[PDB]
RNA sequence: ACCGAUAGCGAACUAGUACCGUGAGGGAAAGCUGAAAAGCACCCCGGGAGGGGGGUGAAAAGAGCCUGAAACCGGGCGGCGAUAGGAGGGUGCGGCCCGAAAGGAAUGAGCCUCCCCGAAGGAAACCGCGGCGACGCGGGAGUACGAGGGGAGGGGACCGG
RNA sequence: CGGCCGCCGAGACCCCGGCGCACGGACCGAUUGGUCCGUGAUCGGGUAGGCGGGCGUGCCGGUGGCGUAGAAGCCGGGCC
RNA sequence: AAUAGGCGGCCGUCGAGGGCUCGGGUAGAAGACCCGGU
């Protein structure tokens, strides 16, 4: 399993996309580096212990981060927080 | 072209409100070479005149001269804490403070009433209605322990400062009972020396003349007379409305142009007068007097207090001191005094000038 | 929590990277915020900062901005100003950092980071001033 | 009957009640009474409500307190004495105490679970002005309804 | 094939009445207990008005009377609540709370595991080469993945709202 | 300033599923229509304005019914 | 002073301390503040 922070919804400057989110893992700082993940779920914990369900689909940019889509969006107060892969 | 005059009162004390505490704060503190305690404090008594050969240069120096004077009634001070200060982040920070373990209280004017023998006073029991929380089973024994700590740690060199905590005895002068507490600064460069000083007399009683010396100058604080509310007129001393005034004559006119749209901080209002924090610079301690008495020529000794007593106050019974000129605050207020933070260049010299005579009359 | 000696580092690098730390959600202590450099002309660089703290509000002076005049302060309103000091999370991220003077007592013999693309290496000539000496021209304590 | 309580699990085997209706004092006095001696015992409240006509207790006010004064001591802030709400509101704590002693209750076992007060019906009046008009010049009626239950 | 008490004549009623103007003249509002008054006997409290018991009635419908909406006010419950800024809302989800019926559901819910197909789109490890460099090109490979469309196993009460 | 490399970014463009519309076709309705298929890169914003369909209310002529085992009305919810 | 401070002392895991009430102003529009209360 591995560690990651959620960054930021998918978004341009002024328009937000609520069912896709960006994660940077922790040991990964490359595009090559990243693709590997794809496929792979990212679970987040919300304060009750609800568990939320999405997948890894696409890299972002070029500094290791990844593209998740969740069935369900994450809250807004999962951003700067952790989740899981796998 | 407009017409310009300065504008209707000062903006350097503001808020105009009343003072925090009805004993005066010292904020700063002169910078002397002497191992002495850096002021004194007393309570407010009345005012009189002199006739004295003046001495300070100008043009009316070696004549005869009319000058007020203030008395201010200075029974001797209580020295009975010693506290530490050592350098933080973003300035002092007081580290430690020791006071002196519960004594018994001679100076206690006691009287035999019907039934009941002498009421025995001690300490810790007139600071009592002051402090509220004073240590229980405190002994010399942990009193040394916690000195010797204090010592250790300004041997270390931890400790930047040491002030000396003391007490005001108005139960002395049969004022009140009810003691203030304040905090000084004892003059010098070595903190081993402070603390020495403060030590050798730690619990011990303080007086004017051992500390202040005649003809010095000095800086008084206190808390004004207070008045209550007041309008603008007699709080920033605006004129007058026009006598054609429909709506009122004692008030501002215009409170504000068109554009900022809001009513500016410096726009004279009514409020709170009087009760304010203030220092006053360079008053001359004329002369300091024993047991409510001053001699004169080592064979006159006159009572300084005028035939009737002082209106609103008693009898001078202790030592006191002569300011020249005046003082703020009321009668019986209290009033801390400190050698001069900035006295002129031309000072004058440092001892009683010559008193040809002191007015004694009824003042009221 | 990274501790970072802010010792002849380029303040707006040093601060982009320090706001963008706190962001993601890291704790951010900063150790020699005096020793900060600002490229640039001195005589200009004064003018600014003073301007700066001339600043204020006229109807209510306490009201008004409360630009820093201290060293610490500086490099901490620098970093405020790269944050979305306007929301919650913005507010959040600024809480979670620390600035200081000189070494304290409590974060010797620690590891001290830097950043390398905020060293005054980088600079073809080392025309700068530091905080040390704004905040002395502008009266601060230090 | 005619009027009924905002109370809804009413038991008569521990409770009583009492009410009265069309009372000429100011309902938001009688509020602010209500909400002061709300969970408070029978004795105590009738001992508080002594005091006030006495004048030796405030009211604090926290929700009609316009241009009010402070009062000595902690928590004033708005306060006042409202002597005809309080002895209005003891008649009906006195005819409550009586209900529950002919149910069979110790009265000094009971506690106020419910008090409310109510606007009531409005009796209208006029008061002349200036420049010919005709102005409403009104009373505002008052309901005051007490339930207290014997505790064990 | 008119209206159904702000409608219909101004007036469904002690209505051209009450009331306004010196005067010609002007001119309202206002319907409903119950099948039957059976319209609450008696007890406690209160100066009274009334309050609490107890009775009548299929039902208080209690005369302040058929139903009793909205605005407004008081109390109870759920949620937020004294360092936070936008016309009070929009998209998504999280925390707390409700969740019998009318929605799905023990003929199986959220949930967990595995297998097949798959549009537009679409990586990388590694190997070889070009470029001063960011990087790119051929293979890997149209592979992993991919909206959605199907199947099997486990568990046993939620999901929608 | 003269050039280059890689990324990010719309309801635009591409793909799957659904709705309506315009035109043509088959089949079926005792008063304007209904079901289904085919084409739409060359249909889908909209003020003034024109045109078509549909929802709701009182009463009349018919037709089929509900209701004291509870009508109308009102309050809070589920579904379409 | 949201990094919402330091120190000495008393108290809690019945109880330190305080308020109303009392006699008066070094104070006062209500609050507040200050002295005294065997």
């Amino acid at each position: 399993r591995i560690k990651g922070v959620v960054l930021s919804y998918r978004r341009s400057k002024e328009n937000q996309h609520n069912n896709v989110m960006i994660i940077k893992p922790l040991d990964v700082n490359s595009r090559e580096e990243a693709s590997k993940l794809i496929g792979r779920l990212v679970l987040w914990k919300s304060p009750s212990g609800k568990i939320l369900k999405g997948k890894i689909v696409r890299v972002h940019g070029t500094k290791g981060a990844v593209r998740a889509r969740f069935e369900k969006g994450l809250p807004g107060q999962a951003l700067g927080d952790y989740v899981e892969i796998v | 072209g407009k017409v310009h005059r300065p504008r209707r009162g000062s903006l350097g004390f503001s808020p105009r409100k009343r003072a925090k505490s009805i004993v005066p704060r010292i904020r700063s503190w002169p910078k002397e070479t002497e191992v002495r305690m850096l002021g004194f404090a007393g309570y407010k008594a009345g005012m009189t005149h002199i006739l004295m050969i003046d001495d300070e240069p100008g043009l009316t120096n070696g004549k005869e001269i009319f000058m007020p004077v203030t008395i201010i009634e200075t029974p001797p001070l209580r020295v009975f804490g010693i506290r530490a200060y050592r350098m933080g982040y973003l300035g002092l920070e007081t580290a430690t403070e020791v006071i002196v373990p519960d004594f018994p209280l001679d100076n206690y004017p006691a009287k035999e009433r019907k039934g009941k023998p002498k009421p025995k006073m001690t300490f810790y029991k007139l600071l009592e209605r002051r402090i509220a929380t004073l240590p229980k089973n405190y002994t010399q024994e942990m009193f040394e322990q916690k000195l010797g700590q204090l010592e250790d740690m300004i041997k270390e060199g931890e400790i930047v400062d040491v002030r000396a905590i003391v007490a005001t005895q108005p139960w002395v002068i049969k004022l009140k009972k009810k003691p203030e507490v304040m905090e000084y600064a004892i003059g010098g460069t070595s903190v081993e020396e402070k603390f020495n000083y403060i030590k050798e007399k730690l619990g011990k009683e303080l007086r004017v003349g051992e500390v202040l010396k005649e003809g010095e100058l000095l800086d008084v604080i206190a808390v004004t007379k207070g008045k209550g509310t007041q309008g603008p007129v007699k709080r920033w001393g605006i004129k007058l409305r026009a006598h054609k005034d429909s709506k009122g004559r004692r008030k501002v006119g215009s409170i504000g142009p068109w554009h900022p749209a809001r009513v500016m901080w410096t726009v004279p209002m009514a409020g709170q007068m009087g009760f304010h924090h203030r220092t006053e610079l360079n008053k001359r301690l004329i002369a300091i007097g024993e047991n409510g008495k001053l001699k004169l020529d080592e064979n006159t000794e006159i009572e300084i207090t005028p035939k009737g007593g002082f209106p609103h106050y008693g009898i001078v019974r202790s030592d006191f001191m002569m300011i020249a000129g005046s003082v703020p605050g009321a009668i019986k207020r209290i009033i801390r005094v400190r050698p001069a933070i900035r006295p002129p260049k031309k000072k004058p010299p440092v001892q009683r000038p010559q008193i040809t005579y002191v007015s004694v009359e009824s003042k009221q | 929590m990274r501790i970072i000696n802010a010792e002849g580092l380029i303040l707006g690098r040093l601060a982009s990277k320090v706001a963008k730390m706190l962001l993601e959600g890291e704790e951010v202590v900063i150790v020699n915020a005096e020793k900060a450099v600002i490229t640039g002309n001195r005589d200009v660089i004064f003018k600014k900062y003073k301007q700066r703290t001339e600043l204020r509000t006229l109807t209510n002076p306490r009201r008004g901005p409360f630009y820093p005049k201290r060293s610490d302060e500086i490099v901490r309103r620098t970093i405020r100003g790269m944050l979305p000091w306007k929301t919650d999370r913005g507010r959040k991220a600024f809480k979670r950092l620390k600035v200081y003077v000189g070494i304290p007592k409590e974060f010797q013999g620690k590891e001290l980071e830097t950043i390398i693309e905020a060293h005054v290496s980088r600079l073809s000539r080392p025309k700068y001033v530091t905080v040390g000496e704004v905040a002395k021209f502008l009266g601060g304590k230090f | 009957k005619r009027f009924g309580y905002s109370f809804q699990n009413f038991d008569p085997k521990r409770m009583a009640r009492a009410s009265a209706r069309d009372l000429r004092i100011s309902p938001k006095l009688a509020v602010e009474v209500c909400r002061e001696l709300r969970g408070m015992m029978l004795n105590d409240a009738l001992r508080y409500l002594d005091d006030v006509i006495a004048l030796k207790r405030p009211v604090p006010l926290k929700r009609y307190n316009d241009s009010q004064g402070h009062k000595p001591g902690k928590g004033f802030g708005p306060g006042r004495y409202p002597v005809k709400v309080a002895k209005a509101i003891k008649k009906v704590l006195l005819n409550v105490k009586n209900n529950a002693v002919q149910k069979g209750l110790d009265p000094d076992k009971l506690k106020i679970i419910h008090i409310a007060a109510h606007k009531g019906p409005v009796l209208r009046g006029w008061y002349p002005r200036a420049f010919g008009r005709a102005t409403p010049f009104n009373e505002q009626t008052t309901h005051i309804e007490v339930v207290v239950e014997e505790i064990r």
